[PDB]
């Protein structure tokens, strides 16, 4: 297979304003949203259609009451932060979990704590440590690496217990997460624009090579972007040189297949 | 400190009404109901995860729970049932889910469901002195205890020694006897050592006493037996150094 | 330290006047999550604008597809105007083609 | 699944070194958890296991293969504060517990000085009861049930002179049926050859 990943977000926020819910947790498989928490509806939900049909109401049942007590653990863990950077008003607390399946059979996991979007702590699973960015996050970090039964239990779930959820979700959602649709490429004039659009999955490949020679560099790229039907779309440009006369090509690759248009 | 669970004994009609508490100071988040029984393990009946939430276990059939706060999660049973004759643990944990921690339980409940209480029975107590003999040949003294007749096992012996409490010399049963195994309703016997120097009991002022605690009917349960109410009671008997 | 959104305005299909379609806000790279994002058909909002649930990126950013379905013309000129905690005045992007 | 084995009962000497073995087969691994429970009393955490590898505390060490799908508490330098019950508990995908059926360990102690016997005891003025004490017997000794049953017999038990550190066994039994002496007693079990009656 490609490389596959299973990441579960957390948000947390200290005032939430008006209608804006305080807590919110949603797993992704690669690119898919799975499940769904937010502190209103106080439910896990799926959020694909091959999870609802593969995992028995004894799942959602259950991992809703744990999801009920996280929003809690949350609010607490987002107050005493906020007591000891000496911040008020409003700040953010997020949390990321996960894995990655490469395809080589290969495995990475990590879990990471932010603090207003910026990196707060990072998991070593490799060496049971805790990294700070600053010594608020030092002080949590000193209290976590005391207890090293904890440490040792996150390093499992991250390398066992998280790809074998990885594996599970995979075969669920098969028709959908491990299909390949090819990309359509052209080339538009302004500067060439090589622009692909209708592709599945979104990692894709584009470069512009004058004749032979890869542009290095002032290749423009844009963003990999949702089409809204499932697939995705992209492009790259570079100026067209009005000195020389020169054989410009775009390169695409995706999912093992390399295409060449030529100007 | 630590898990706070009441009652520790109690005797029910069938189908009662009860209500078994628990509290936690140690500021957790998750606390458990679980039941014991024989040949088997711990089986969640309840449980809540945090302050606001609780869910059922693996068999919550006969009962309900209240997560009254951050420290109290009570159980109930609805209408008492044989089946539901166990002993009750409440347990406590900083967090359920993702983590290495461990549980903090409590001391336990008995309870016992009877068709009636017709069959409750305090236990009689007598004491045994030494064997002359066994003073002689090992210079050591034997005081036996017997409780015999009780139902149901509900009982909690203990030694005194000139009016304080000794644990030092006692050995007793870790189970007690069924007087009649053939029986399912058969009364209990318990048996119970004190041993002492010879130079210890040869002193003639020196008092000992078995004392054993029994836990029974109550005030509000109804009694029409023409013997005495075998309500909660202590059985003692007692013996003084021989010369 | 706060981040500012990035708005593009994009067709689902190679846009051509005359066939339908949908037009697609791409909003993504802002910090905190608090957010509003309407599709403009010449200066007047539209209504009838469906979006998906907010998302989260690895650099612990969000982001939100908001989308219609239309028929592009000659006539026509569409936009997106989004507002964030980190814009003063409401900022408005039009589409290109 | 979900499953987790562990024998009912174990015995061992004292000194000695036992080895509580739990197998499980569940749905998913998070972690496997030792409990001690004291016959009468409440469970207390033990020990924790969730990687491969051997984790020691004290004179109690436990070891983990998750591969194999296997766990042992060991505890060395066997005491009889050590008789009780040993659960173990795995955590699974859900992070529910699955509880084994628990292992009571029971403790032999060494008797240095045998010395069996089984005496007369002063009957009491209030009891019908005659009662005989077998005691200062081998931990080898085994203690059977009577055969007649208006006869009560107890399972030898272990008492601790902790001022003279001085241990022994005794069994007790007892009855009112007028036919009844110490002599036979415990003829429906295996006492020592050289077991001391005084008349
Ligand atoms: O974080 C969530 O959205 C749900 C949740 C709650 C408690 C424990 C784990 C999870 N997420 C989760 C789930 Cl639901 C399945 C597989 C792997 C993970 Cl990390
Ligand atoms: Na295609
Ligand atoms: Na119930």
């Amino acid at each position: 297979m490609r490389t596959h990943s299973l990441r579960y977000f957390r948000l947390g926020v200290s005032d939430p304003i008006h209608g804006v819910p305080e807590f919110i947790s949603v797993g992704y498989v690669d690119s898919h949203p799975i499940t769904t928490y937010d502190s209103v509806t106080r439910q896990k939900e799926p959020r694909a259609p091959w999870m609802a049909e593969n995992l028995a109401p004894d799942h959602w049942e259950r991992y809703t009451q744990l999801l009920r007590g996280w929003q809690q653990m949350f609010k607490v863990e987002l107050k005493r932060l906020q007591r000891h950077y000496n911040h008020s008003g409003s700040h953010t607390y997020q949390r990321m979990i996960g894995c990655e399946l490469l395809e080589d059979g290969s495995t990475t996991g990590f879990l990471q704590y932010a603090y207003d979007g910026q990196d707060f702590l990072i998991f070593n699973k490799d060496t049971l440590s805790w990294l700070a960015v600053d010594n608020v996050a030092h002080t949590i970090k000193q209290a976590w690496e005391a207890n090293q039964h904890e440490l040792l239990y996150q390093k499992n779930w991250l390398e066992e217990e998280c790809i074998a959820w990885l594996k599970r979700f995979l075969e669920y959602g098969k028709d959908t997460l491990q299909r390949t649709e090819p990309p359509l490429v052209r080339v538009n004039r302004k500067a060439l624009f090589c622009k692909a659009h209708g592709f599945y999955p979104p990692e894709i490949y584009m470069t512009w090579m004058k004749n032979g020679e890869e542009i290095v560099q002032e290749i423009d790229y844009g963003d990999i972007l949702p089409s809204g039907d499932g697939t995705y779309q992209a492009w790259a440009s570079i100026e067209l040189d009005p000195q020389s006369s020169n054989l410009y090509s775009c390169h695409v690759e995706h999912s093992g297949v390399h295409m060449v248009l030529q100007v | 400190a630590g898990v706070t669970q009441t009652p520790k004994f109690q005797v029910l009609k069938t189908g009662q009404s009860m209500t078994l508490q628990c509290a936690q100071d140690m500021n957790h988040n998750s606390m458990y109901w679980y039941r014991q029984d024989p040949g088997m393990g711990l089986r969640l009946i309840y449980y809540s995860a945090s302050e606001g939430t609780t869910d059922k276990g693996e068999v919550p059939n006969g009962y309900n729970v209240s997560r009254l706060n951050k420290r109290e999660f009570s159980l109930r049973l609805e209408s008492a049932a044989p089946s539901q004759t166990s002993v009750y643990f409440c347990a406590s944990s900083v967090w359920t889910g993702e983590g290495s921690g461990e549980l903090f339980f409590g001391e336990g409940s008995r309870l016992t469901v009877l068709e009636d209480l017709k069959n409750v029975f305090p236990p009689e107590v007598a004491v045994f002195e030494p064997s002359e003999a066994e003073i002689s040949h090992t210079q050591k003294a034997t005081l036996v205890c017997l409780a015999t007749g009780f139902y149901p096992d509900h009982v909690e012996l203990s030694w005194w020694v000139n009016g304080k409490e000794v644990h030092s010399g006692v050995c007793t049963d870790p189970q007690p006897l069924k007087e009649q195994p053939a029986l399912n309703d058969s009364r209990y016997a318990l048996s119970s050592r004190l041993r002492v120097s010879a130079t210890f009991w040869q002193n003639p002022r020196n008092h000992f006493r078995c004392q054993v605690q029994f836990y029974g009917l109550s005030e509000n349960d109804e009694w029409t037996q023409d013997r005495a109410k075998p309500v909660t009671q202590i059985v003692s008997a007692e013996a003084w150094g021989r010369a | 330290i706060q981040r500012t959104p990035k708005i593009q305005v994009y067709s689902r299909h190679p846009a051509e006047n005359g066939k339908s379609n949908f037009l697609n806000c791409y909003v993504s790279g802002f910090h905190p999550s608090d957010i509003e994002v309407d599709l403009l058909k010449n200066g007047e909002r539209i209504e009838k604008v469906e979006h998906s649930d907010l998302s989260f990126s690895k650099d612990w950013s969000f982001y939100l597809l908001y989308y219609t379905e239309f028929t592009p013309t000659e006539k026509d000129e569409y936009a997106c105007r989004v507002n964030h905690v980190t814009l003063s005045q409401p900022k408005i992007v039009k589409w290109d083609r | 699944g979900q499953n987790i084995d562990q024998p009912t009962e174990m015995t061992a000497t004292e000194g000695a070194i036992v080895q509580i073995n739990c197998t499980y087969q569940t749905s998913g691994f998070n972690g496997l958890f030792w409990y001690q429970q004291h016959a009468g009393e409440a469970p207390t955490f033990l020990s924790y296991n969730v990687l491969d590898g051997l984790e020691e505390k004290g004179r109690f060490s436990s070891f983990l293969s998750r591969s194999k799908g296997y766990s042992y508490l060991l505890l060395k330098e066997l005491q009889m504060k050590d008789s009780a019950s040993y659960l173990c508990a795995v955590k699974d995908s859900n992070y529910q517990l699955i509880w084994g059926a628990g292992t009571k360990l029971i403790i032999k102690p060494d008797i240095q000085n045998p010395d069996p016997a089984v005496y007369q005891l002063r009957d009491s003025k209030s009891s019908d009861k005659s009662v005989c004490l077998f005691t200062d017997f081998d931990s080898q000794t085994n203690v059977s049930q009577s055969k007649d049953s208006d006869v009560y017999i107890t399972d030898k038990c272990v008492l601790d002179m902790r001022s003279m550190d001085f241990k022994s066994n005794s069994a007790v039994a007892w009855s009112n049926k007028s036919d009844f002496a110490c002599a036979n007693a415990f003829n429906n079990s295996i006492i020592p050859e050289d077991t001391f009656f005084p008349s």
